[PDB]
RNA sequence: GCGUCGGUCUAAGUAUUAUAUUUAAGAUUAUUCUUGUAUAUAGAUUUUUAUUUUAAU
């Protein structure tokens, strides 16, 4: 706290240690709420230095549901009124329904989180993405640990047919090399019967290929 | 502690008052459906209409027959109020304890068959 | 309401026994006297009579997918969460669209899948592509090279 | 009752214990780590299987920051050995209300979208548009228009990573996010602010000697 | 016949009034089954 | 107090509803026999249906 | 221990992978010594591990 | 079916 | 130091009228941390009796 | 500022259907919108 | 009147309602996001685009040169996203007074306060 | 209810007493719906014989 | 070019939501009167094939 | 607000000139006409600078490329060790000062 | 406690119904007038009395 009305910052204190009641406070780390403590007790100091926050969990971190990110009900202890007394109450995080589109599982899912899981969703590409970098005890949901499960096979399920289109490529490179000429349409059908890619499949799948030709025109 | 149930707060929490529902605990009452019973139905209520079958029926741990004698902590308040209590059957004679001293149902003769109606036992 | 016997043999000559040649049981044929439940029992006595698919492969692409250099994993399924317990205190959860809801999904198995946008496609079709690459290397030998280099990076020393 | 207790999480290294769980993915609440394994072991056979040079990259000491953590403090040298409550702080503080106003985050689209209302383009294909959080999220995103403008995103489409920052601090309060518009303003729109854009009213004759 | 004591809070904010909250002493060796959970 | 054959009860619970209450069990949904399996695409035809009919 | 089991077709079972119990973490249990899982489905079993 | 469709 | 709080008597003594239900005992005096046991003391799991109604 | 002629009011329909003090008046949300 | 959700209790007053400092400012409201969405919003994302593909044709070639780089690349150097502006997303409207009113001491005091 | 709907009349004739075989099956504690009579039998031919229940032997026991 | 007005998608279904929420039936807002078809029309059935 | 000194060592993202911007002393909003909200966020946000720029955004000129953006990666001083002590002397000159 | 009556309720129960009350059935009748609660109300308070509540010196 200084008087001077400009301020230019500066590496040290300019005018000796801060002076003041409230700068007496924040030179030892603590906020400046002390300043209002009519008792400051060794353990005042460190209640309200948060050592370690008074702050909990409204169901068991073993058997919690809705995405908790990292908060708790932390308790704000108000003054009243013209007589002030002094109560607490527990304050709550903001439980959005997060109604998200993980295109792992080409579908909607809900699963209640959050508003710092509805930020830190968009921060990590994706609600998948926010599910898949978060590790059991972190990501301390249940229902989280049900979607994780969808997601690993839901994502085990793109892996493979993805490897789909490097066995079908094979065989479909493999086989043109034998759909090389057109000379005999009794041949186009051994071809086919030689990879059991039958004709009757064939023949108007690559007919509404070319009607394709015409209905991408 | 009575929100132990799944968390949903503005949908509509099923089962909610059921039978199966969360949020009422493990070891509570309100636990009739459970009425599976390992021990045969008839050792619980009688073959019969004299309360026949009626009893604690310790087994022998080869024979695969299944016996009421438990001792886990959630079956001892019955199986004393069979040795203390006894059962007044629905009939007018009074079962499994009916006198002075009570039973010890770790030194019955072990079941060895569940009871027929032709003859006693199977 | 088929229920008069009059009414049910009225119908059920003329449909389930002679628009599909089907034959119900006795006790089937009690409960078997509404439009919907007509339709049902057709619908199941019909669909267990398509020849279960068969998984007939030839030989000539066979040899094509045991070389070829990737293969798949197929074990997910499994890992995939179970809901078993019983029938009604499970489907009475579901006693509306509980269904996408709660971390659960709908497991259809897909055997295609939509390219765009989908992080975990593109996700490895450049690790793909970044298999191919290093692939060319063996290919050429620059590999055998650049790790022959490694040895004798790790010789002298 | 156990059997087969589990080893220690990260057990691995010869002659040091595991570091603490917590840090390796497990309880926290502990700082000094310990495992059976290695003080079983007497101190020749810790020190058979290691040599002098080994043991000077495992005595390494990473001090204030934590080797496994990346980027948070050792938890056996914090005041206590739970995470870092400052760095994790839940957005809302215990009195402040939640002004934290609408924001509008950057998508890459994915298909040349055309709006038919305001008869324009919601956005190019491959290029990142800042749009709103219900809009990306509840009609961007579900179809394949659009995805996330992370850095990975970026990695995976074949585009030069761009840092856009995403959240990278949320604003909680409106005047606080119409300067945190401003820096994004700068970072993003750069041409905005170019001295070629600063004049566009004067790159050829001031107006009043012109033709009429 | 039971009674909770806490009474029960609102389905969304499933715990108010922790016993913490109106500077209570609960040691294991001072009331006996005092040491609560959340801690 | 219940009443089995009652005409409501979904008629697959008659015996898993004389609980559940009296404002749920008529809503209990219908599942199956819990031994009745999937209607199975197995090939088993009518023993006369036969195949023109069948194809 | 059947995820991520190369199926061979010839047998059609699970190919013998000798990478699998390296990326596999074994959760332990009461009635199993301690059950092997492959390393992407561990943290689901994130509270048996700590009881 | 897959190679089938490529075709 | 913990510092004796004076409980008894001063303010601590009408602090009850303003507004402070809980007026804590003092658990710092009694602080030798040893259990008591509750005045409806239990017996011992010795079955006592040797009636001919001894129950197992 | 020339443009600090904000109508006192805007369109949304009042959140609160019972009665009370504060309502149908701008929000300085709105009050940028306007601006 | 459904506008601004009035019931009318008293005659008299539903007459003197259409002039009401309440609906002539629902008027005034309702109507300029109607301005903003029948010309604005139309004209003022096209000149949102004149300006930008004027740069990216009559600024950014010579741009592209000077990083040493090819003119599409300098298009995510200049442009690293494309912040388009709406009614409710406006960063401000005028840059914030620079020369700011003098401090004073405290009830127009002189030369300086003993008090705060 | 079932002469009036498959005769189109009321009975109008003494009614059987003694339940059909075959009638409340599935009811276990009839005693109310029915008169104190005992659960009718099995959808059988058998020579009726009282379902020993609890109730039945105590008389026999008075 | 894929044309797109805003006021579309809305993620789920048109049933299973309000104009944005998926909305809540949980038996309560559910009559009696449904279901009361129970008396002469039977309920569905699984008929297990032969 | 800041009170206490603290220098970090900042990383741009578009040349990595890990460049370091300290924090000055700059004193706390006056006590003597209090004014709750420019308080208890004035702390809260030291916190958040304190716990190496958590929850904001750095905007800094680089000294490599002359220009001010955000796109800073803060480095605690361990992480800078580790990329300081391993570049060769020439690229030193580069990035770090 | 029945009836009458007042108020509430057409997305959980049948508005000649069920909630929520005041009275007391049966038989005659059930008067005059309003300053506040409630309702309606229009940024709210402040204003404001179809029926109801309480009132009538
Ligand atoms: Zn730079």
């Amino acid at each position: 706290f200084s008087t001077f009305a400009l301020n230019p910052e500066t590496s040290r204190a300019p005018h000796g240690p801060p002076r003041g009641l409230i700068n007496r406070y924040i030179s030892m780390g603590l906020p400046p709420w002390a300043a209002w403590c009519n008792r400051v007790n060794r353990h005042a100091l460190y209640r309200m230095s948060d050592v370690s926050p008074r702050s909990f969990l409204p169901k068991a971190p073993h058997e919690m549901d809705v995405i908790w990110m990292n908060e708790r009900v932390r308790e704000r202890v108000r003054t009243s009124r013209q007589v002030q007394h002094v109560y607490r109450q527990l304050k709550y995080p903001f439980v959005k329904t997060g109604i998200h589109y993980s295109d792992t599982l080409d579908h909607w899912v809900q699963v209640p989180m959050v508003e710092a899981a509805m930020f830190e969703i968009e921060k990590d590409g994706g609600f998948d993405n926010f599910i898949l970098k978060r590790s059991g005890p972190e990501l301390r949901s249940t229902y989280g640990e049900r979607i994780r499960r969808h997601l690993l096979v839901r994502q085990k399920e793109t892996q493979k047919n993805f490897v789909l289109d490097q066995q079908a490529k094979a065989l479909a490179e493999v086989t043109q090399a034998e759909l090389m000429k057109a000379t005999s349409e009794e041949e186009l059908d051994a071809v086919l019967a030689k990879y059991g890619m039958d004709a009757e499949e064939f023949k108007r799948l690559m007919a509404k290929r070319v009607m394709e030709q015409r209905k991408s025109v | 502690v009575f929100h132990n149930a799944p968390s949903v707060y503005p949908f509509t929490k099923p089962f909610h008052d059921t039978p199966y529902d969360q949020d009422r605990g493990r070891f509570d009452k309100t636990k009739n459906i459970l009425r599976e019973n390992k021990w045969p139905a008839w050792m619980d209520h009688g073959a019969d209409g004299t309360g026949f079958g009626i009893g604690l029926n310790r087994t022998h741990p080869l024979s695969k027959l299944r016996g009421n004698l438990r001792r886990n902590p959630s079956e001892i308040p019955r199986v004393l109020n069979m040795m203390i209590q006894g059962v007044w059957h629905k009939s007018g004679n009074k079962l499994y304890f009916r006198g002075g001293k009570p039973p010890n149902p770790s030194t019955h003769p072990y079941l060895t068959g569940e009871p027929c109606p032709v003859y006693g036992w199977k | 309401v088929f229920e008069e016997e009059t009414l049910r043999e009225r119908v059920l000559d003329r449909v389930v026994e002679g628009v599909f040649r089907l034959v119900p049981t006795s006790t089937d044929r009690l409960e078997l006297k509404s439009v919907a439940n007509i339709i049902d029992f057709v619908l199941t006595h019909v669909t267990v009579a398509r020849k279960p698919l068969q998984h007939e492969i030839p030989e000539a692409a066979r040899t094509v997918m045991r070389s070829h250099p990737l293969q798949p994993q197929l074990g997910f399924v499994h890992a995939l969460p179970t809901d078993n317990r019983d029938a009604v205190v499970q489907e009475w959860e579901r006693m509306h669209h509980l269904d996408w809801q709660f971390g659960k999904a709908v497991y259809e198995p897909r055997s295609a899948e939509n390219e765009r946008g989908n992080l975990t496609w593109l996700r490895e079709v450049r690790h793909h592509e970044a298999r191919e690459a290093f692939q060319a290397d063996v290919d050429s030998g620059e590999a055998r090279r650049r790790h022959m280099a490694k040895i004798k990076a790790a010789a002298q020393v | 009752v156990a059997p087969w207790v589990p080893p220690p999480r990260h057990d691995v290294k010869v002659t040091m214990p595991p570091p603490p769980g917590g840090e390796v993915g497990g309880s926290y609440g502990v700082s000094t780590g310990y495992s059976d394994r290695l003080a079983r072991t007497p101190y020749w056979k810790r020190m058979a299987l290691s040599t002098y040079a080994l043991r000077m990259k495992e005595n390494e000491t990473r001090y204030p920051m934590s080797p496994h953590r990346e980027g948070e403090y050792d938890l056996r040298y914090t005041v206590t050995a739970y995470p870092d409550h400052i760095k994790h702080r839940p957005l809302l503080e215990i009195g402040e209300a939640h002004q934290i106003p609408t924001i509008e985050i950057p998508v890459i689209f994915l298909v040349n979208l055309w709006d038919e209302e305001r008869l324009t383009w919601f956005g190019r294909q491959y290029e990142t548009v800042y749009v709103n959080r219900n809009v990306a999220r509840e009609e961007l995103l579900p179809q394949r228009y659009a995805i996330y403008a992370t850095e990975e995103a970026y990695k995976l489409l074949g585009l030069p990573v761009v840092n856009h920052s995403i959240h990278e601090e949320i604003p909680k309060t409106p005047h606080a996010y119409k300067k945190l518009l401003e820096k994004q303003s700068y970072t993003e729109e750069r041409w905005k602010y170019t001295i070629e854009y600063l004049f566009r009213k004067y790159e050829a004759d001031p107006p009043e000697l012109q033709d009429k | 016949a039971a009674t909770p004591g806490v009474g029960i809070a609102p389905e969304t904010t499933p715990v108010k009034y922790v016993p913490e909250m109106l500077n209570i002493q609960n040691a294991k060796w001072w009331n006996g089954r005092g040491k609560p959970v959340y801690r | 107090r219940f009443n089995p054959e009652g005409a409501g009860l979904t008629r697959g619970t008659s015996a898993y509803a004389w609980k559940w209450w009296h404002t749920q069990y008529p809503w209990l949904p219908n599942v199956a026999p819990a031994d009745y399996v999937p209607p199975s695409p197995r090939g088993i035809r009518p023993a006369a249906w036969d195949d023109e009919f069948a194809d | 221990v059947h995820a991520n089991r190369y199926v061979d077709h010839d047998t059609y079972e699970e190919k013998y992978d000798p990478h699998w119990e390296h990326n596999a973490h074994l959760v332990p249990d009461q009635q199993f010594y301690n059950i092997p899982v492959p390393k992407e489905y561990k943290d689901a079993y994130w509270w048996r591990d700590l009881q | 079916v897959r190679a089938t469709e490529k075709l | 130091r913990f510092y004796r709080p004076l409980v008894n008597q001063g303010i601590n003594l009408w602090r009850s009228r303003m507004g402070r239900l809980h007026k804590g005992w003092t658990t710092w005096e009694y602080n030798r941390d040893v259990i008591p046991d509750p005045r409806p003391f239990p017996e011992p799991a010795v079955n006592n009796y040797f009636g001919r109604s001894r129950i197992w | 500022e020339q443009v600090q002629d904000v109508p006192t009011s805007t369109d949304r329909k009042p959140t609160g259907m019972h009665r009370g003090p504060g309502k149908r008046q701008t929000a300085p949300k709105e009050a940028a919108q306007y601006q | 009147c459904a506008l601004c959700h009035i019931r009318f209790r008293y005659k008299q007053d539903y007459e003197a309602h259409k002039e009401s400092e309440l609906h002539v400012n629902r008027l005034r409201w309702v109507e300029t996001m109607n301005w903003w969405r029948e010309t604005g919003e139309p004209a003022y994302l096209k000149a949102s685009n004149e300006q930008w593909e004027w740069f990216e044709q009559h600024v950014l070639p010579t741009k592209a040169q000077e990083m040493g780089c090819t003119l599409d690349e300098a298009r995510r150097v200049y442009r690293q996203a494309i912040m388009t502006e709406t009614p409710t997303w406006h960063r401000p409207l005028q840059c914030p007074t620079v020369k700011q009113e003098v401090q004073e001491p405290r009830d127009q005091r002189w030369p300086a306060s003993p008090k705060w | 209810h079932k002469y009036l709907a498959k005769h189109g009349m009321d009975y109008q004739g003494r009614v059987p007493a003694s339940p059909a075989p075959g009638m409340y099956q599935g009811f276990s504690d009839v005693h109310k719906i029915l008169a104190n009579h005992p659960k009718p039998q099995r959808e059988s031919r058998h020579l009726p014989v009282m379902p020993m229940t609890p109730r039945v032997v105590f008389e026999h026991a008075q | 070019v894929i044309s797109y007005k805003a006021g579309d998608y809305h993620l789920v279904p048109k049933k299973f939501t309000v104009g944005k929420r998926i909305a809540v039936r949980s038996y309560l807002d559910r009559n009696r009167t449904e279901l009361s078809d129970r008396t002469f029309m039977p309920q569905k059935n699984w008929f297990r094939p032969y | 607000s800041n009170r206490f000194f603290q220098k970090f060592y900042l990383r741009c993202g578009n040349c990595s000139a890990i460049q370091r911007s300290a924090q000055g002393y700059q004193p706390i909003a006056n006590p003597i006409l209090f004014k709750s909200d420019e308080h208890c966020r004035n702390y809260h946000d030291e916190q958040r600078r304190a716990a190496g720029y958590s929850g904001m955004v750095v905007t800094c000129r680089c000294h490599r490329c002359e220009r001010v953006h955000s796109n800073w990666k803060v480095l605690d001083a361990q992480q800078f060790l580790d990329a300081k002590l391993r570049m060769t002397p020439e690229e030193r000159a580069q990035r770090l000062w």
